[PDB]
């Protein structure tokens, strides 16, 4: 019965992490300035930005770049 | 025509925020005292891995040149429908093209690097176009890869 249970169970979390990091990839698109909740997100562990912004964008797209890498793997 | 001379700055800006010594490459240890600035705490692992995909004449360290590959890229450019469709099909245990909204911040907000409750609102709100309470996945994944 277990069969597709344990292949669920070893690929929830590397595909939760690559759906999060598209989604903060997306979030912090400049052109989408009503995307507001990661940016919330980042501010809660830092206060305004300016050149701040750009790098947590770099941090983003690394951590998506990665997360996709490990979902192939 | 993609990249304009402002958008430049504003990456060569970025780039020294990252490149603490200077020397015009950002390695692993500059990469960790940003992120840990950020309120993130990586391993030097962590840390290779985000290096290694920037990285691309492999010498271990991020230049500019390579910076500003990484950031012109729009998600688009990066071929990555399947996988992120795939990601999706795994909570789709049902396999009936939907996962609602209770799902899904279920999974997002307690498994992983977790979202908070806002950022699951704000993907909500952006995938369930119909406001019904199901995400039709294989949609929103095409419009955030087409
Ligand atoms: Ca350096
Ligand atoms: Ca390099
Ligand atoms: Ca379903
Ligand atoms: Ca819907
Ligand atoms: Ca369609």
């Amino acid at each position: 019965e277990q069969h597709r249970q344990k292949h669920f169970e070893k690929r929830r979390k590397p595909a939760a992490e690559l759906i999060q990091a598209a989604w903060r990839y997306y979030a912090t698109n400049p052109n989408r300035i009503d995307l507001v909740a990661t940016w919330r997100f980042y501010e809660s562990v830092v206060d305004l930005t300016p050149g701040l912004k750009v790098s947590i964008r770099a941090v983003c797209v690394m951590r998506f770049l990665v997360s996709k890498r490990k979902f192939k793997e | 025509d993609q990249l304009t001379e402002e958008q430049i700055a504003e990456f060569k800006e970025a780039f020294s925020l990252f490149d603490k010594d200077g020397d015009g490459t950002i390695t692993t240890k500059e990469l960790g005292t940003v992120m840990r600035s950020l309120g993130q705490n990586p391993t030097e692992a962590e840390l290779q891995d985000m290096i290694n995909e920037v990285d691309a004449d492999g010498n271990g360290t991020i230049d500019f040149p390579e910076f500003l590959t990484m950031m012109a890229r729009k998600m688009k450019d990066t071929d990555s429908e399947e996988e992120i469709r795939e990601a999706f099909r795994v909570f789709d245990k049902d396999g009936n093209g939907y996962i609602s909204a209770a799902e899904l911040r279920h999974v997002m907000t307690n498994l992983g690097e977790k979202l908070t409750d806002e950022e699951v609102d704000e993907m909500i709100r952006e995938a369930d176009i119909d406001g019904d309470g199901q995400v039709n996945y294989e949609e929103f994944v095409q419009m955030m890869t087409a």
